[PDB]
């Protein structure tokens, strides 16, 4: 019984203590269901904090820091009872165990607490638990220990508010030039996470990740054999793709866009979908973006999904043909005109979202406004789809911007 | 408003655990 077991560990005796451990350890991990509750409410943690302390017995130090892990794997509230404790530091010391189980089961059990939350997270970088970390990265670390390793720091780079201190950034960044060249599927996936994780946490947390270098070798992982390698990159260089024009100007230099056909002709609906919101903000970009984006023989494929992908791509792809609009030149804006945009760009005139519906006002009243002459014959291709009834009726629209927007259209271009 | 826009929703949904449980 639990009561037994507390008893036991409490114990001077570590043979006592040790028996006691490894059956508490035993309960929690032997099925996906682990009575963590019931373990916290007995009174053992700080017990097993204490064992914690037996540099005398790895063994105990070892089977207490696993059913810590463990405790540390449930909710916030069983994470914070583990962290109440007085674990962190005691964990940070285990980091230099001689006993490799000992010093593995430490990084578990930070990894949880690590990614319980962005103060926990501070905390323990704080207490230095950076270099050491990093200080196992050599060429023989056995591999299940080294994708623990990256799989915590991954749980480092994550959480936004606040993002990880900048110092911490510059740590890990060498590691992660180090990890990127690896072979092994799961560390590129954690490594290629926490640089995805990194390029979400600001412009100038972008801005590091881009002078670290690494750049160029994250791209061509859009092409990688593992799929999950893919998505990785294709959300690490897309929240790059977010910044400025000159952030995201490194990443086009790699040639980013070669990788996209086998992406927007993926069979994966959600590969497609990611693949559009990418280059929708590429073609939010300036003339030279959206013509590299032209010059990539994309915006077929584009409008051919803007026309016959599910409806999550279409919008995307609706985003990206009105950004578009927003620096694009004339030519550029004709190309697309060319291409046929017009009948299926007015098919997304009628859906709920009233975004969307938005987005198309939006790019039709910027491609109308800027085809001087042409303005005319647009206007008929818009009429000839049924455009222009779906216009007038958006003048009726619940939502002033869009009403409006009929109303002004409608006025400016269909009033002659 | 036309631009630049962040991960939306629905995106990505694979992320690595923030917690893991050593099962044997």
């Amino acid at each position: 019984s639990l009561e037994a077991i507390v008893q036991n560990a409490s114990s001077d005796n570590q043979g006592i203590q040790l028996s006691a451990v490894q059956a508490a350890r035993k309960l929690l991990s032997s099925d996906r269901n682990p009575p963590i509750d019931d373990l916290i409410k007995s009174g053992i943690l700080p017990i097993l904090v204490h064992c914690l302390e037996r540099d005398d017995n790895p063994s105990l130090q070892f089977e207490a820091a696993w059913a810590l892990t463990n405790i540390a794997s449930g909710t916030s509230e069983q994470t914070q009872a583990v962290v109440q404790s007085n674990a962190v530091p005691l964990f940070l010391r285990l980091l230099h165990s001689p006993h490799q189980n000992v010093c593995e089961q430490a990084v578990w059990a930070l990894g949880n607490i690590i990614g319980d939350g962005p103060q926990c997270r501070d905390y323990v970088i704080s207490l230095g638990v950076v270099k050491p970390l990093l200080s196992f990265i050599s060429p023989s670390i056995p591999i299940t220990f080294l994708r623990n390793v990256t799989w915590v720091m991954v749980n480092l780079c994550r959480h936004k508010d606040p993002p990880p201190p900048m110092e911490t950034i510059q740590e890990i960044l060498p590691a992660l030039c180090v990890l990127i060249h690896h072979t092994d599927v799961n560390i590129l996936v954690d490594t290629v996470w926490a640089l995805s994780y990194l390029t979400d946490a600001g412009n100038e947390q972008i801005q590091m990740v881009i002078d670290s270098g690494i750049v160029p070798h994250l791209v061509p992982l859009l092409s990688h054999q593992e799929v999950k390698v893919q998505t990785a990159a294709l959300r690490a260089v897309g929240n790059i793709v977010t910044g400025t024009d000159e952030q995201t100007q490194v990443v086009l230099n790699c040639d980013a866009l070669s990788h996209f056909p086998a992406l927007l002709t993926h069979p994966k609906e959600k590969i497609n979908k990611e693949a559009v919101w990418f280059l929708s903000n590429i073609t939010a970009g300036n003339q030279q973006q959206v013509q590299a984006v032209i010059d990539a023989n994309l915006v077929p494929m584009i409008i051919h999904l803007l026309d016959k992908g599910d409806f999550g791509t279409q919008k995307e792809a609706a985003w990206a043909i009105s950004n578009l609009t927003i620096s694009g030149r004339k030519d550029q804006v004709a190309y697309l005109i060319q291409q046929n945009v017009i009948p299926p760009f007015c098919n997304l005139l009628t859906v709920k979202d009233a975004q969307v519906v938005q987005v198309v006002l939006d790019g039709l009243s910027n491609i109308l406004k800027m085809a001087e002459d042409e303005a005319e014959t647009i206007g008929n291709l818009i009429e000839e789809c049924g455009g222009l009834e779906k216009i007038e009726q958006l003048q009726n629209h619940e939502n002033e911007d869009i009403y409006k927007l009929a109303y002004e259209i409608i006025d400016q271009f269909f009033s002659s | 408003c036309l631009g630049r826009r962040v991960v939306q929703p629905g995106m990505f949904e694979d992320h690595p655990p923030t917690k893991k449980a050593r099962v044997s």
